[PDB]
């Protein structure tokens, strides 16, 4: 399952098309896949976080 | 008929009483009431 | 067995009683002194009378911490005891075996580290009404030893529902838990005759503390308001919100600002802020402090101070009335508690046989009062020349000089 | 462990030990309540402020609740074999073993 | 009483606690007997006085 | 007036049709009605709480 979404009230780093915007709440915390890119995805949780599992 | 199952070792006892005041004794002896001068020789 | 006759089992001495109550060690004081009103204090005391000692203990701790005068008085009173020399004496007309037992106990107490801390912890019962110190028992071969003394907060105990004079641990059950024999040194000094809940001195001292706290807080508030006067601005009809805000800021800063200008249509009135004195507050504080001093140390030296004045008999004058009485009472009660709780387990575990309880050695504090050497040294020669045969033992004992060996 | 004694020292048959493992995650457990700051001070009767000791006793009781919740879920949770802790098809062997 | 200690996944629920305050008044009870003053002294067997 | 809403765009526990969810911000603090059911609806603010009285 998704142990943590790390989404509520926080926005993380999302590098796409050469510009790294901050939106869509793509936070995650697990060792399933794309672990190396997890650093880039979670490179800017600038705002306060509030975890909540989706039980995926 | 008239049963009841209760705990005894708990921090609370069922049907708790209240001894708010003691068994004070109320009396009517002599020159303390009117029942004995302006009345018969009665005492309660 | 113990002095009270309860059976003693050495199996339970390996572990402290509270070890299986890990919940207690994680608790934090609730600080019931903050936001305390007379009604709250009365409720706290009444509830304590009924077996809820947690709130009372926490309130007493806060009271001790937050009052400097009360803390100083209590510390002085306890340090008076902590500085007394002590000795262990054998019972009346004791035999050689009893003398040896007393000597061994004396040697053991001398070499027992943490005695002063034990006395300090026990003396807390003076104010709290009861102090419990847990014992750590260890075996260095064949002889039991008190490894350490642990003082447990008074908030950890309660009253037995079936007995108002018997304390019990808080184990989440209505009846608590009985105190393990030989596992505690319970000190319960008795200033007033009554139950354990009502026996604390802080119960007497609570009300003056609240009076002083209220007076000090009110004085601090009144000192805060003192200074500039309150001044109110008035504006005519047709004054817009921006002009209202400007007038408000002008009034707010007018006290600090020496000068300002307003339209003739406006008006500012300077009204009295707080006019009076500190006399009532200070009178109340002095009354409360005098009450505390009298209650703790007596109304002859602390509150109504004995003033200066030396002399050979000055020591006696200062001490014997009030100070000596209080010192002797506290020392005797502490010695009785110690002889009951610590000396007896050592005697009945570390030595063979079953000595009778009435013949147990008793710890004695040195209450000897310094006697005038010069006057009495003048006095003896006349008496001895007259013919009186005064024993030398009385002289050596009373002067403090030891007998030749 | 080691299996039964076979019946042939001629052309002995070698065997291997089976390494078994059991993995479990120690997720946290919590419970808390909200209270007002003034109310605890504005309460002279001693209630509303035994909260600390009540929470302590609840936490002390917690391990039993955890153990017996797992016991309840035993019919549902799986042991190291790969079947339910209380199941009728425990794979001790190519045969079938049951404990329900 | 506190709510049961639940599992922890992503965030903590700040639960609450109920209260069941119980009200009950007081009642008054009495029992009295009227006796003649002269009669209590006018006895020799020590009865009608202990009553 | 309304004593409190505690919405923060999150209800405590709005359980319907046998499933308990978290949304619609239906947090109240008053004993007007349904206090017994108010215990069930409330008593679970998983996320932050923001109180903004509606003065209703």
């Amino acid at each position: 399952e998704v142990e943590g979404v790390f989404v509520r009230a926080t926005v993380e780093r999302r590098c796409r098309a050469g510009f790294c915007f901050d939106k869509e709440g793509q936070g995650f915390a697990d060792g399933v896949l794309s672990d190396e890119q997890l650093e880039a995805l979670e490179s800017d949780p600038l705002l306060k976080v509030e975890r909540c599992t989706f039980s995926g | 008929f008239a049963p009841a199952a209760d705990p005894g070792a708990a921090w609370y006892l069922l049907d708790t009483s209240r001894s708010l005041k003691p068994l004070i004794y109320q009396e009517r002896m002599k020159p303390s009431f009117t029942s004995m001068t302006k009345e018969d020789d009665e005492q309660v | 067995v113990d002095v009270y006759g309860n059976p003693i089992r050495t199996q339970q001495l390996r572990e402290p009683q509270t070890s299986r109550l890990a919940g207690l060690a994680k608790e934090f004081a609730q600080h019931p002194a903050k936001g305390l009103t007379p009604a709250k204090l009365a409720r706290i005391l009444v509830e304590a009378e009924q077996g809820n000692l947690q709130a009372q203990a926490e309130l007493f701790m806060d009271m001790e911490e937050r009052d400097a005068h009360l803390f100083a008085e209590m510390s002085k009173r306890k340090r008076a005891i902590l500085g007394l020399d002590w000795a262990v004496e054998p019972p009346r007309n004791a035999s050689a075996a009893e003398k040896a037992d007393a000597d061994y106990l004396h040697e053991l107490l001398l070499d027992l580290e943490g005695l002063e801390d034990l006395l300090l912890d026990a003396l807390d019962g003076i104010g709290h009404g009861y102090s419990c110190i847990e014992l750590e028992w260890a075996l260095q071969g064949r002889e039991w030893m008190p490894l350490a003394f642990h003082h447990r907060p008074q908030s950890w105990f309660q009253l037995n529902p079936e007995d108002q004079n018997e304390l019990r641990l808080r184990d989440n059950s209505p009846a608590g838990e009985a105190l393990q024999p030989f596992g505690w040194i319970i000190h319960r000094p008795r200033a007033r005759s009554g139950y354990v809940a009502r026996s604390g001195l802080f119960r007497v001292l609570a009300w003056p503390y609240l009076f002083r706290h209220y007076a000090t807080s009110d004085l601090a508030e009144m000192l805060e308001i003192y200074g500039l006067p309150i001044r109110l601005g008035k504006y005519p009809p047709g004054t817009a919100d921006e002009e209202k805000a400007t007038l408000l800021r002008a009034v707010t800063g007018l006290g600090h600002a020496a000068a300002g200008i307003i339209p003739e249509t406006m008006a500012i009135d300077f009204q009295q802020a707080a006019q009076g004195s500190s006399d009532p507050f200070l009178a109340m504080m002095r009354q409360s402090e005098d009450a505390i001093s009298k209650a703790v140390l007596g109304g002859t030296l602390t509150s109504t101070t004995s003033q200066s004045g030396g002399g050979a008999f000055a020591l006696g004058q200062v001490h014997n009335e009030v100070r000596h009485d209080l010192l002797a009472s506290d020392a005797r009660q502490l010695a009785a508690t110690l002889s009951r709780d610590l000396l007896w387990p050592l005697l009945v575990l570390n030595r063979p046989g079953s000595p009778d309880v009435r013949r147990a050695p008793r710890l004695v504090f040195d209450l000897r009062e310094q006697a005038d050497i010069t006057s009495m040294a003048q006095s003896i020669p006349a008496l001895v020349n007259v013919g009186l045969e005064i024993p030398s033992a009385w002289v050596y004992d009373k002067l403090g000089i030891p007998q030749p060996a | 462990q080691f299996p039964k004694l076979r019946e042939w020292i001629g052309q002995r048959v070698i065997k291997d030990m089976a390494a078994q493992g059991y993995q479990i995650t120690n997720k946290l457990f919590e419970s808390t309540v909200g209270v007002k700051r003034t109310d605890i001070e504005d309460d002279n009767l001693g209630v509303y402020g035994p909260l600390m000791q009540e929470m302590g006793r609840a936490a002390g009781a917690h391990p039993d609740e955890l153990v017996f919740a797992l016991l309840k879920a035993g019919n549902a949770n799986l042991c190291y074999d790969g079947q339910n802790f209380f199941d009728t098809d425990h794979p001790v062997y190519p045969n079938v073993d049951g404990t329900g």
